[PDB]
C-alpha cells in the first residue's frame, strides 16, 4: 500500500476495456494509455527484485544447478554477441543433426509447475490465469524471482533486465511505425498487457489466496512488463507430465540460443522426459550456436520476439479482402465459401518469397472475378469435384481472362497500399544507412521498410504475371 | 503415443491406417478428412480442445519426439497422390513446417486447451494435420 496505484490502475482497466476508437484515432488512444502507465511507472520503484551483480556473473551458477540435475553443459559457452546479445558459442566442433542440448523437465518452468507452486491457489480461482498460460507463466517467473529459496533462481538471475519488445519502446520509437499494419498489432500488445496489469494488481490486493504471495508487497509495471516480455520472447510449448495436452515452458539454457533461418530442430522427448535440440548446421569451434525460433513474420518478431531478422524467408504482411455485399453474384459465391473453407472475409498474407500470393489467397481472388458461367462449372459436372480441388493450383488456371483481372486488382490494391504508408521505400533505405537510430528504432523502421519491401515483390510479380497471361490471348492455345 | 485420440467411448484415427475392427465398430468416416472414428468400451483420457490455437506440438514418429509447429487454419488443400490416397479434395488440413515421413501419420497435435488434430499428410518439408476440434459431437455422452 499505497492505493494511489490501485486508483491509477482502476482507470487503466476501464480505459483499456474500451473497444477500438477507429483507425487514425488509435494513436490518440495509445498515448492516452501510455501516459497513465508512465505516471504509474514513474511512481513505482521499477523492478521489485533486482540482482546485486551483473547478468553474466550468474551464468556459471546456472551451469552447476543445471549439471546437478542432468543438463548438457559442455560444447558451448556464454558470449555477449554484438548482433544478437548473449548467446551460445561452440567450444568444439558440432556437426549437423548432432544432439548437443538436453534439459530435464524438472528444470523447466511450466504452467503445471505454476499450478503446483504458490500461484496455484490463485490459479485455482482466477479464470484469466487459468486461461492464458503466457501470463500464468509470467507470474510463476515473478513469484520465484521474489523467492530467495527458489530452485529456479539460477535461471531467473541469468534473465535480462530489459527487452526490445514494443512494451519498452518510446513514443518517438513507436512514432516511426504509423500507417503500417504492425502498429495496429503493436497497440494490441500494449493495450492487453496494460489491461492485464490493472486487473492483476487489484486481485493480488483483494484475493485471500494472494495474501501469502510476495507480490502483495510489490507488483510494479516494470515487473509485469519484464515478466510477460520474458515469456513471449523465450517460451516453447511442451507436453505436460500426463502428455494429455501441451503447456508453455521456459526451457533454461536452450533459450539463450539466438536465431538464424532454417528448420525447427528443437524437440521434447517425453520418454526421457527432457528437451533435446539437435544442431541445425555445422557449428565450428568459436561459432555461435543458433536455433530456429519458428516461421514467424517480422511483425511477430518485433512484437513477440523483440528483434528484426534480415533475410527472413517467412516475412509476410496481412491483407483484408472480402466479398462486398454489393455483389449481384453473392448467393452463387456464398456456396463455395462453406465448401472451399473460405470465410466471407478474413486476413490473408502477401509473402516475401516466391510466390507472393498463396494458394489460399488465389483460391479467394480467383472466385473474386469469375462470371456466372464459371461458377456453375465448379458446382455441376463430373469435373466439379476435381476442379474445386485444383482451385489453388497455378498450373490449373480456372480461366485465362480471370488471371489478368486478379493481377490487375492486386496491381490497384498493392499500389494503393504503398500510398497508405507515411514514407516511401526509397526514403527508408537511406535512413538506416545514414541515421543513428536506437536499437529499437532500427527494428521498427526496418519492419516498415520490410512491409513495403514485401509489396514491391508482390507488385512486380503481379505485373510479371499479368503481362504473362496477357500474352496468352494471341496463341489461342487449348 | 497410440497414434489415435481416445476420448469417452470413441476412438479417432486416420482413415487409411484403421484396423478392420475399427470398421467393425464404425461410428463415422470421411475420406475428405483422412479421419475415422470408432466406438470403444473404455473411457479414453484425451480431452478435445475447442480452441482456435494455431501453435501446437506434434509427435514425429520417425524422430520419436514432439515438435512445436505453427499451422494454418483448417482449409481444403491440394494433396498430391501417395500410396494411400490418389489426389482428391482434402479439407480441414492444417499445414505447418516440420519433419513428417511415412509412418509419422498418427502424431497427436495439441493446443494448451487439449488435442488439436492428428497427422494426415506430409511431404515437401510440410506436415498436414486433420482437424478434429470441429466435431463437438465427439464428447462425453
Ligand atoms: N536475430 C536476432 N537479432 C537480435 N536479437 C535476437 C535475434 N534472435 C534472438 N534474439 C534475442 O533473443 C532473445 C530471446 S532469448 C535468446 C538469448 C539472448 N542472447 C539473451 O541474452 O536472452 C530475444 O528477445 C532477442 O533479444
Amino acid at each position: 500500500s499505497p492505493k494511489e496505484i490501485l486508483n491509477l490502475t482502476s482507470e487503466l482497466l476501464q480505459k483499456c476495456s474500451s473497444p477500438a476508437p477507429g483507425p487514425g484515432k488509435e494513436w490518440e488512444e495509445y498515448v492516452q494509455i501510455r501516459t497513465l502507465v508512465e505516471k504509474i511507472r514513474k511512481k513505482q520503484k521499477g523492478l521489485s527484485v533486482t540482482f546485486d551483480g551483473k547478468r553474466e556473473d550468474y551464468f556459471p551458477d546456472l551451469m552447476k544447478w543445471a549439471s546437478e540435475n542432468g543438463a548438457s553443459v559442455e560444447g558451448f559457452e556464454m558470449v555477449n554477441f554484438k548482433e544478437e546479445g548473449f548467446g551460445l558459442r561452440a567450444t568444439r566442433d558440432i556437426k549437423a543433426e548432432e544432439l548437443f542440448l538436453w534439459v530435464p523437465r524438472k528444470l523447466l518452468m511450466t504452467v503445471e509447475s505454476a499450478k503446483n507452486s504458490v500461484l496455484g491457489p490463485l490459479y485455482s480461482q482466477d479464470r484469466i490465469l487459468q486461461a492464458m498460460g503466457n501470463i500464468a507463466l509470467a507470474f510463476h517467473l515473478l513469484c520465484e524471482r521474489a523467492s530467495p529459496n527458489s530452485f529456479w533462481q539460477p535461471y531467473i538471475q541469468t534473465l535480462p533486465s530489459e527487452y526490445d519488445t514494443p512494451l519498452y519502446f518510446e513514443e518517438d520509437e513507436v512514432r516511426y511505425l504509423q500507417s503500417t499494419q504492425a502498429i495496429h498489432d503493436v497497440f494490441s500488445q500494449y493495450k492487453n498487457t496494460a489491461r492485464q496489469y490493472a486487473y492483476f494488481y487489484k486481485v493480488i490486493q483483494t484475493h485471500p489466496h494472494a495474501n501469502k504471495l510476495p507480490l502483495k508487497d510489490s507488483f510494479t509495471y516494470e515487473d509485469y512488463r519484464w515478466a510477460v516480455s520474458s515469456v513471449m520472447t523465450r517460451q516453447n510449448q511442451i507436453p505436460t507430465e500426463d502428455g494429455s495436452r501441451v503447456t508453455l515452458a521456459l526451457i533454461p539454457l536452450w533459450d539463450m540460443c539466438n536465431h538464424t533461418n532454417g528448420l525447427i530442430t528443437t524437440g521434447y522427448n517425453l520418454e526421457d522426459d527432457r528437451c533435446e535440440c539437435v544442431a541445425l548446421q555445422d557449428f565450428r569451434a568459436g561459432e555461435q550456436i543458433y536455433i530456429f525460433y519458428g516461421t514467424r513474420s517480422n511483425a511477430e518478431f518485433v512484437i513477440h520476439s523483440g528483434f528484426f531478422f534480415d533475410n527472413n524467408s517467412h516475412d509476410r504482411v496481412k491483407i483484408k479482402l472480402g466479398v462486398s455485399k454489393s455483389d449481384r453474384l453473392y448467393a452463387m459465391k456464398a456456396e463455395v465459401l462453406a465448401r472451399a473453407g473460405i470465410p466471407t472475409s478474413s486476413v490473408f498474407a502477401l509473402h516475401f518469397t516466391e510466390p507472393p500470393i498463396s494458394a489460399q489467397l488465389l483460391a479467394f481472388l480467383r472466385v473474386f472475378c469469375m462470371t456466372e458461367e464459371e461458377l456453375k462449372e465448379h458446382l455441376l459436372g463430373d469435373s466439379a469435384i476435381d476442379r474445386i480441388f485444383t482451385l489453388g493450383n497455378s498450373e490449373f488456371p480456372v480461366s485465362w481472362d480471370n488471371e489478368v483481372k486478379l493481377w490487375t486488382f492486386l496491381e490497384d490494391r498493392a499500389s494503393l497500399l504503398l500510398k497508405t504508408y507515411k514514407t516511401t521505400i526509397e526514403e527508408d533505405k537511406s535512413v538506416l544507412k545514414n541515421h543513428d537510430l536506437s536499437v529499437r528504432a532500427k527494428m521498427a523502421i526496418k519492419l516498415r521498410l520490410g512491409e513495403k519491401e514485401i509489396l514491391e515483390k508482390a507488385v512486380k510479380s503481379a505485373a510479371v504475371n499479368r503481362e504473362y497471361y496477357r500474352q496468352q490471348m494471341e496463341e489461342k492455345a487449348p | 503415443q497410440s497414434g489415435a485420440i481416445y476420448v469417452g467411448n470413441f476412438r479417432v484415427v486416420n482413415r487409411h491406417l484403421a484396423t478392420h475392427n475399427d470398421w467393425a465398430n464404425l461410428v463415422w468416416e470421411d475420406s475428405s478428412r483422412d479421419l475415422l472414428v470408432s466406438s470403444t468400451t473404455a473411457q479414453g483420457c484425451d480431452t478435445i480442445a475447442r480452441c482456435n490455437c494455431q501453435t501446437g506440438v506434434y509427435y514425429c514418429n520417425s524422430r520419436r519426439k514432439h515438435y512445436p509447429v505453427s499451422f494454418s487454419k483448417p482449409s481444403l488443400i491440394y494433396v498430391e497422390a501417395s500410396e494411400y490416397y490418389p489426389a482428391r479434395y482434402q479439407s480441414h488440413l492444417m499445414l505447418a513446417q516440420g519433419h513428417s515421413e511415412p509412418g509419422d501419420a498418427g502424431g497427436i497435435l495439441r493446443c494448451q486447451h487439449g488435442v488439436v488434430g492428428i497427422v494426415s499428410t506430409g511431404g515437401n518439408g510440410l506436415v498436414g494435420f486433420a482437424d478434429v476440434r470441429d466435431l463437438l459431437w465427439l464428447d462425453e455422452e
